[PDB]
């Protein structure tokens, strides 16, 4: 089971502009 | 300056253009048009 | 037409009507050209007016915000839509005219009604020159201008991550763009920028010389002090000397035009030259093949650590621009760089 | 490095007098008109 | 001169041979005109599609469709 | 680049600049 | 007295000797596609396909060989990494072969077509004038066209009878020639869809041909055929030359965006993957999808693909490189030998820190280790005087899992700073430079240099439409006007 | 239509145009974009 | 239809066509007066 | 078609637009004035260019639900 | 190399000293001089 | 039986000069990017 | 009347009249 | 070697510089 929070939360530092943050960003 | 060299750049193009443009026929095909034109012709070559 | 013209159709009654000479010119070509040419230049002039970049650029850009005409512009949309068309009932805007302002859409509707406003006009040229029966080299020539603009608002914003880093349409923020390609691309060391200020400062000089050579060459033609008014537009007999210029221009420069016809097609040849070597710089710039460094300078420099020419200062110049700049003007980056890693020199 | 500043200065100073005098010369009635 | 007659000169000549051949009136421009704004039409659904302006239900424009 | 440049740069040097002597020669003696 | 600009003018009015000139273009674009595949096997590496792919060694038609079948050579080699059993006569070399005697023989075709000029094919059988129906010829060839664009569509990439085409997963790990079926709902739309390419090429294809019987059956309208200027071969070159541009503009688009034709396993990544953190992404998927099996991080990285992590690299990113870099991405950087593995840096709070990676804009990127929560806490400074986020000052240590340096860890701040700045590039690997002596500068994949040769070439074609089709509605007047 | 003379009218449009340009200059230094 | 931007540009079609109409109906109504 | 100087210099003219440009002109001023150009335009108010928590520039970081974003950054 | 800043810090613009046409230059006159005149005869050899 | 549509190339002097001009210049100009 | 011209002199004046009362008007703001 | 071709492409352009000076096709009047 993967947590998609870490996930975000871990490419944002390295690459803000990846299609990770910018998905469902307004949900955030 | 910038406006400058841009319209002259602009008028270049527009006044070689139109001039280019208005030469009257004295050359036919199978040859550049320029040989119409003579170092004395003494005569505007273009309909102005 | 040809064997015969047939009977008269609809098409004919539209194609006689537009093609009236009254005082504004619409032939077939204006039904394109009027309409876009109308809203672009409309647009820009609403969005430097009212329009904001807040939401896009976090920039104010408008004159009710307190911009001058220096500082508005209708700015790009913001690099999270990428390259999206940007529809006033698109996925984005999906119909709301006020936040479909707020997104920057503005800035598409403006491109795409200018370029097919450019189409236009060039149609119109065309038009214009087959009614009165002349060689159409004057929509040829604008055809530099057509590939000025596709190539810079529109090949280079696709070939990047988004019309973010197109042009925005204003005074201030075209100075940026120069600037961001100072910068980042190096667009001055690049052969083709190079080749088209070669032309573009050619094209002035020609001008200028045409310009001073035939205002001071002329035939007498009068009595009056006022040289103007001593010409006849229908008049068959050159204004203005060829010989004496030509003589004038031998034994002051060393070579001079003979030929009024190659003069003028010279005229017309080296701005539009400079302008396509351009275009195809800036293409290679929207794919990145950017003309840097010299390599050999870079290795030599990094051997030798007292090897210095004035290129090692303008890459020392364009690290700082990318450095200083990178912060504000991507904000979609969010870099928030402390001011010890930011590259300075000493005492400033 | 005298030697190289007096030579210069009679160079331009010859030059310079070739201009003024040449000037000088009766050159306004040097026109075909 | 008459020129060259060779075997495949006089096979090929029939399809040459109407050179100029044309109907009176505009013909057949109305289908014209209507096939080219049907094609325009479905340029633009490309051009959405790719460009992501027009959503579609099975389509997701993205690498994942190579799964 | 020490000389796969030097032979690019030898090339456009020698290729173009004999074609036009060729051709202005050619001219010159049949006119 | 031609102009040197006007000299191939001489077979504007000569059916003949414009057969001859196309057929020596042709020969010469054979002849090139045959020196080229055989210059490119000459120089190709095809020992590992894995960090040395055919995009890192600046080849240009052995991709498109690739992506339409042919994948063995002669040499006993296959693209793929596996052993050429039987590669046939359809290898490398026997493409170039095939394309070669191709250009020979239309070199001579083009000899004879020349000299035997005044064929009564191109007389008009009533007048005894040459000319050409062009509308005609058009609907002969576009039928020819559509037949081609269907047999290739149905039969080949199909598998029915040829081979197919380049399939690839989205991430590019396991890719190879495979039939393909085609999508006929509105995914076959979908670029990246690889169904699409057969569909198209087929219902197209049906149109062409349907198109040829109607351009080939009904003359055009007199209104039409002035309107047009058909019957003048200048304005056929206008109209195709501006659908030649045009193609070219999508061609140069759809492989600068990447698509279903144009796959990374052949062309390399796209500089949009490297932007949007595709692989980056994927990569630490698994590496948490393996976490939560309970497995540690040395673990987790070591059943990395080294593929899918060279994939992440910048090096490998299209839009970092020069317009003067030439040659190889290898001749820049040096040939990929292996993976060092994935660096973890942690400072001495145990605070996970990630290096900020370079943007594809930036030539040079300052390093900044970053907080989960996006807060700055470690960095390179440009001023070691009073420096705030210093590395020793915060104590980072770098921790590698997988790879090379498995399990192995350095705590000296000069070794901390020297892999953070490699970092800041993505996944780092080591590379022999001696070999190629590689300078240091990234140059760019074989994608970025044809879309930009194709770009450029789709401008001054722009031009040429403009060009070629204003001299042919003002032929009467190209001659000169004769006042107003 | 020799009434209104056309030199009047260019004079008073001008004058104006130049009360409205200075408007605008004096609103570049006062209010917003005043930089206080 | 399915998609709320298919809707969307189906509708988008519809008001480009009408404005295409409206032009050209209108340089017919002026051109036969 | 009439030259510009006879209709410029005809009284008609004149009389006839003395009360449409002022009238133009106030038209503008009340747009401003009123408010409704920043209701229909989008620019934020001196007042509103940042929120309770938004204390930093806006971004839209968000390609679909765009509109709702910029909704939610917005003044409310 | 001419030290253009002044700062003991020579600046290579010719062909010899390893430049091309792009990057090669006549380097400007040494800050230290500023607006004094610096003739040939001024310095005390042809290296200064 | 000879092709009429046979022409003759010429080239006058002043397009050889521009023509060698244009070919040393462009030499100058790309000769620093060749040798990189 | 309502020629061309008057469209073509309407089109670029009252939208120019408009936008030079807003702007006037926006002259006069206060932060 | 690089100074050496610099310096072999300038005297080239300033040789054709003065070829076309002083070596012109005279400009033929009518
Ligand atoms: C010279 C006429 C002309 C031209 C060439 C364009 C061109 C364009 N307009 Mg536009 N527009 C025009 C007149 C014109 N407009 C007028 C008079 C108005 C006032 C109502 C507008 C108001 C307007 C708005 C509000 C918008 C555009 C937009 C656009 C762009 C998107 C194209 C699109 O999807 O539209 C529609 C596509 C078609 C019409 C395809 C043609 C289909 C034919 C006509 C019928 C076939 C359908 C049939 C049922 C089957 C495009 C470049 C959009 C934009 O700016 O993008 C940012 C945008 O939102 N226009
Ligand atoms: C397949 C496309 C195509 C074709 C069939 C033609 C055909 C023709 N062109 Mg055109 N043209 C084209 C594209 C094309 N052109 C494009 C894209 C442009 C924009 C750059 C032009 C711009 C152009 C101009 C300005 C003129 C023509 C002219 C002509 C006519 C004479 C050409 C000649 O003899 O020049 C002779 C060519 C040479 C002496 C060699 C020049 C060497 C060049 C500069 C570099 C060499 C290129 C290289 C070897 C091959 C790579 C090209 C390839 C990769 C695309 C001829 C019928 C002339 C004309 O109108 O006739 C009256 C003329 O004035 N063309
Ligand atoms: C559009 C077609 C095209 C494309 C996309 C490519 C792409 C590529 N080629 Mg290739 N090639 C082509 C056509 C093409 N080629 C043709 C027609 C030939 C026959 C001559 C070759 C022969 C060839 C060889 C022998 C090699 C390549 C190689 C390569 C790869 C190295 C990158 C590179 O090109 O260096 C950079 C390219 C440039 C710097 C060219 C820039 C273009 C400038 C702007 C032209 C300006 C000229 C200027 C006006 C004249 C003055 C210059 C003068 C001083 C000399 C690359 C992927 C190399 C390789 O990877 O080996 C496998 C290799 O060795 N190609
Ligand atoms: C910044 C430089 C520049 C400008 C502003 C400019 C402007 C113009 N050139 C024209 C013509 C020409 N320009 C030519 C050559 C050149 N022009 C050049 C440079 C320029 N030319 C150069 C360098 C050359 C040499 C190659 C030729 C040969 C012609 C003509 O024949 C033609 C003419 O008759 O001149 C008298 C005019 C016809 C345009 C028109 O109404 O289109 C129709 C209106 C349209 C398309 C709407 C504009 C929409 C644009 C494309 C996008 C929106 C732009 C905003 C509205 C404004 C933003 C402003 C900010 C960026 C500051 C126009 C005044
Ligand atoms: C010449 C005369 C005509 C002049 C102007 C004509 C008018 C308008 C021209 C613009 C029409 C095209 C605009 C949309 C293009 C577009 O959306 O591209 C962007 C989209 C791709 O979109 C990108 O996709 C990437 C990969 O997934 C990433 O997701 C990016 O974020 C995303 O922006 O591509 C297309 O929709 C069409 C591509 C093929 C057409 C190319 C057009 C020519 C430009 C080439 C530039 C190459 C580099
Ligand atoms: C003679 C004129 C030669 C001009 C080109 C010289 C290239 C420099 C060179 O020597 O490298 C030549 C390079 C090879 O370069 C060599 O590569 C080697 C590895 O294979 C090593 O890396 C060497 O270090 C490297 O020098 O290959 C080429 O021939 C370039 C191909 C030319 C086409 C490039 C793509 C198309 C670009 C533009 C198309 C035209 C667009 C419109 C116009 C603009
Ligand atoms: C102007 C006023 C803007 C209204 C704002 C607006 O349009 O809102 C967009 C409008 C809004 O609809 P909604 O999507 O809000 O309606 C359903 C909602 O409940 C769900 O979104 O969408 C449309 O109906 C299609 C748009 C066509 C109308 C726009 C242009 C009309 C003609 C121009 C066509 C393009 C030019 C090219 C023609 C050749
Ligand atoms: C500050 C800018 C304001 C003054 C600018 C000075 C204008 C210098 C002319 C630049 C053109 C270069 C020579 C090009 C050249 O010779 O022009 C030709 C033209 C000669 O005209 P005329 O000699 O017939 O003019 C009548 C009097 O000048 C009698 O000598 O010059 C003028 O028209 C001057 C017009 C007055 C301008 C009033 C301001
Ligand atoms: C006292 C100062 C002396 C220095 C002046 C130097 C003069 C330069 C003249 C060279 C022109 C070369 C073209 C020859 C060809 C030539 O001139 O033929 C003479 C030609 C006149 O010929 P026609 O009028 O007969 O042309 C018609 C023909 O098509 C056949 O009728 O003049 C021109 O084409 C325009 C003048 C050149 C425009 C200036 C050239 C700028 C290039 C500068 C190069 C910079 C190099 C820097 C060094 C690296
Ligand atoms: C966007 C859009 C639209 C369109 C709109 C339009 C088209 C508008 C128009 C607009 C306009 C059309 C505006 C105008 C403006 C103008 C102005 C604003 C003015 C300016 C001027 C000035 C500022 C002046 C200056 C000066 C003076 C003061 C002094 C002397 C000199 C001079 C004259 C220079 C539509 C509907 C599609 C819908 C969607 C959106
Ligand atoms: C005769 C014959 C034969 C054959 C032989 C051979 C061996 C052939 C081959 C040939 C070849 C081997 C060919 C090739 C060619 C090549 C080409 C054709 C290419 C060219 C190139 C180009 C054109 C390029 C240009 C450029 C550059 C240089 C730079 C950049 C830009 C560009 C890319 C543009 C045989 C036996 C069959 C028998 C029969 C007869
Ligand atoms: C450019 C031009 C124009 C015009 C415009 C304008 C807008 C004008 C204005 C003008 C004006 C509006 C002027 C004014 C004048 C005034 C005067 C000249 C006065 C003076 C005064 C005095 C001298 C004295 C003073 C005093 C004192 C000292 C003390 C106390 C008392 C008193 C205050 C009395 C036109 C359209 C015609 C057309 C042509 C061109
Ligand atoms: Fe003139």
């Amino acid at each position: 089971r993967v947590r998609t929070v870490l996930d975000m939360d871990r490419k944002d530092p390295a690459k803000e502009e990846t299609v990770k943050e910018l998905r469902k960003d307004i949900n955030n | 300056g910038v406006a400058g060299v841009f319209g002259g750049s602009l008028f270049s193009a527009m006044h070689g253009s139109l001039v280019t443009s208005s030469l009257i026929r004295e050359t036919t095909e199978n040859e550049s048009a320029n040989a119409g034109y003579k170092f004395g012709q003494e005569e505007e070559t273009y309909n102005i | 037409i040809g064997t015969y013209q047939e009977k008269r159709t609809w098409f004919d009654d539209a194609d006689d009507w537009l093609r009236q000479d009254r005082f504004v010119f619409v032939g077939w070509s204006g039904l394109l050209l009027l309409p876009c040419a109308y809203f672009a230049v409309g647009g820009w002039l609403t969005g430097c007016t009212f329009v904001t970049s807040w939401y896009t650029h976090g920039l104010a850009s408008s004159y009710i915000e307190g911009c001058n005409f220096l500082t508005a512009a209708v700015s790009t949309p913001a690099n999270s839509l990428g390259h999206s068309l940007l529809f006033v009932w698109g996925p984005e805007a999906q119909g709301d005219l006020t936040r479909w302002f707020q997104l920057g859409g503005l800035w598409a509707f403006v491109a795409l009604h200018g370029a097919f406003g450019l189409i236009g006009f060039m149609l119109r040229q065309f038009e214009i020159a087959r009614s009165v029966n002349l060689r159409p080299y004057n929509a040829i020539a604008f055809s530099a201008p057509i590939a000025v603009f596709v190539s810079v608002f529109l090949i280079y914003p696709l070939g990047q991550s988004g019309w973010f880093f197109a042009p925005s349409f204003g005074v201030a923020s075209i100075f940026r763009f120069i600037l961001f390609f100072q910068g980042f691309h190096n667009w001055t060391l690049n052969p083709f920028h190079m080749m088209g200020v070669a032309g573009v400062l050619g094209a002035a000089l020609l001008c200028a010389i045409h310009g001073a050579t035939v205002e001071n060459t002329l035939f007498e033609d009068g009595d009056g002090a006022n040289t103007f008014r001593a010409f006849n537009p229908t008049q068959a007999e050159e204004t203005y000397s060829m010989v004496t210029a030509n003589r004038f221009w031998s034994q002051i420069f060393g070579v001079a035009f003979s030929n009024k016809r190659w003069l003028h097609f010279f005229m017309l040849f080296v701005p539009v030259t400079g302008l396509w070597m351009s275009a195809l710089g800036v293409v290679g710039l929207a794919l990145n093949l950017r003309a840097y460094d010299f390599v050999s300078q870079e290795i030599r420099a990094a051997e030798d650590p007292e090897f210095e020419t004035f290129y090692t200062k303008n890459i020392l110049l364009n690290e700082g621009i990318r450095a200083w700049m990178a912060a504000q003007d991507q904000p979609h980056e969010k870099l928030t760089l402390p001011e010890e890693v930011l590259p300075r020199g000493n005492a400033l | 490095m005298l030697t190289l500043k007096i030579f210069v200065y009679t160079v331009v100073t010859f030059f310079v007098g070739l201009f003024i005098f040449g000037f000088l010369s009766n050159d306004p009635s040097r026109n075909p008109g | 001169e008459p020129g060259i007659v060779t075997p495949l000169g006089t096979l090929l000549r029939p399809l040459n041979s109407e050179a100029g051949k044309v109907l009176p009136g505009w013909g057949t421009t109305v289908l014209m005109a209507v096939a080219i704004l049907l094609f325009a039409v479905f340029l633009l659904i490309i051009l959405e599609i790719y460009n992501s302006s027009l959503i579609l239900d099975g389509v997701t424009n993205s690498w994942e469709s190579l799964a | 680049v020490n000389i796969l440049g030097l032979i690019a740069t030898a090339l456009f040097i020698i290729i173009p600049t004999s074609f036009l002597l060729i051709l202005y020669v050619k001219t010159a003696a049949s006119e | 007295g031609l102009p040197w600009y006007r000299v191939h003018t001489v077979v504007i009015n000569d059916p003949g000797r414009l057969i001859s000139v196309h057929l020596m273009h042709t020969a010469l674009v054979a002849g090139w596609a045959g020196a080229m595949t055989l210059f490119e096997i000459a120089v190709f590496d095809p020992s590992d396909p894995v960090l040395n792919p055919m995009w890192r060694q600046g080849m240009f038609v052995l991709p498109f060989l690739t992506r339409l079948g042919v994948t063995q050579s002669w040499g006993g080699w296959t693209i793929s990494g596996e052993t050429s059993s039987n590669p046939g006569i359809w290898s490398y070399e026997g493409a170039a072969a095939s394309h070669i005697v191709l250009s020979g023989l239309l070199f001579l075709a083009s000899v004879w077509h020349w000299v035997y000029w005044d064929l009564e094919l191109f007389r008009d059988p009533r007048t005894g004038k040459t000319a050409l129906d062009l509308p005609k010829i058009f609907g002969i060839h576009l039928f020819l066209a559509g037949l081609l664009c269907f047999g290739f569509g149905a039969f080949h990439v199909t598998g029915v009878f040829g081979p197919g085409i380049w399939v690839s997963d989205p991430y590019g790990l396991t890719g190879s020639v495979q039939p393909v079926a085609p999508s006929w709902g509105a995914e076959g739309f979908d670029p990246y869809n690889p169904g699409g390419v057969p569909a198209h090429h087929i219902a197209a294809g049906i149109l062409g041909v349907l198109a040829g019987l109607f351009h080939l059956c009904v003359r055009p309208s007199i209104r039409l055929y002035f309107g047009l200027s058909m019957g003048s071969i200048e304005s056929v070159l206008s109209s195709s030359i501006a659908a030649v541009f045009w193609a070219a503009f999508v061609v140069a688009g759809t492989m600068w965006y990447g698509s279903a034709a144009t796959p990374i396993e052949l062309f390399g990544p796209t500089r949009y993957q490297w932007d949007q953190g595709f692989f980056q992404q994927e990569i630490q998927k698994r590496v948490a999808q393996s976490t939560s099996e309970g497995l540690s991080v040395s673990e987790a990285w070591a059943k990395i693909p080294e593929k899918l992590a060279f994939y992440d690299y910048i090096g490998n990113n299209p839009a970092k490189g020069g317009l003067f870099r030439t040659g190889a991405m290898n001749s820049g950087d040096g040939i990929a030998v292996g993976w060092l593995g994935h660096a973890s840096f942690k400072d001495q709070e145990g605070r996970e820190l990630f290096v900020r990676r370079m943007p594809t804009f930036f030539e040079t990127f300052p390093v900044v280790l970053i907080d989960k929560d996006g807060v700055v806490r470690a960095d390179v400074p440009f001023r070691k005087a009073e420096s705030k986020y210093s590395i020793e000052q915060v104590g980072v240590s770098v921790t590698f899992y997988g790879g090379e340096l498995n399990g192995l860890t350095f705590t000296d701040p000069s070794t901390v700073k020297k892999y953070a700045r490699k970092a800041q590039l993505g996944e780092i690997f080591e590379f022999d430079r001696s070999t190629l002596q590689s300078d240091g500068v990234f140059r760019s994949s074989p994608r970025g240099w044809f879309t930009f040769g194709h770009l450029s070439f789709a401008l001054l074609f722009f031009f040429g439409h403009i060009w070629h089709g204003s001299r042919t509605i003002f032929r009467d007047v190209f001659a000169g006007i004769d006042e107003d | 239509t020799g009434r209104i003379p056309l030199w009047l009218v260019g004079t008073v449009v001008g004058l104006l145009a130049i009360g409205l340009l200075a408007i605008f200059f004096y609103g570049s230094y006062v209010g917003l974009g005043s930089s206080l | 239809s399915v998609t709320p931007s298919l809707k969307n540009f189906l509708l988008s079609l519809v008001a480009g066509a009408v404005v295409l109409a409206a032009i050209a109906g209108a340089v017919t109504a002026v051109s036969n007066f | 078609e009439r030259p510009f100087s006879d209709i410029l210099t005809s009284i008609r003219y004149w009389v006839i637009h003395s009360i449409t440009v002022p009238s133009l002109f106030i038209a503008g001023w009340l747009f401003v004035s009123t408010g409704l150009a920043y209701d229909v335009f989008g620019s934020p108010r001196p007042n509103e260019y940042f929120t309770e928590d938004r204390q930093d520039a806006p971004l839209i970081t968000d390609r679909f639900n765009a509109l709702e974003q910029v909704k939610k950054l917005s003044a409310q | 190399p001419v030290d253009i800043d002044g700062i003991r810090e020579p600046v290579s613009g010719s062909l010899l000293y390893g430049n091309n046409i792009i990057t090669g230059a006549v380097v400007p006159t040494s800050n230290a001089i500023g607006l004094h005149f610096y003739p040939i005869w001024e310095a005390a050899s042809l290296d200064e | 039986r000879p092709n009429p549509n046979k022409q003759v190339v010429e080239l006058n002097r002043s397009s050889l000069y521009w023509g060698l001009l244009l070919i040393f210049v462009l030499a100058v100009l790309f000769s620093s990017y060749i040798f990189n | 009347i309502f020629t061309v011209r008057w469209l073509a002199i309407h089109a670029i004046a009252v939208p120019t009249i408009f936008f030079l009362g807003a702007i006037t008007a926006m002259q006069f703001i206060q932060r | 070697m690089e100074a050496l071709v610099y310096t072999f492409l300038l005297i080239g352009t300033l040789g054709i510089i003065f070829f076309s000076i002083f070596f012109r096709e005279p400009p033929r009047i009518a």
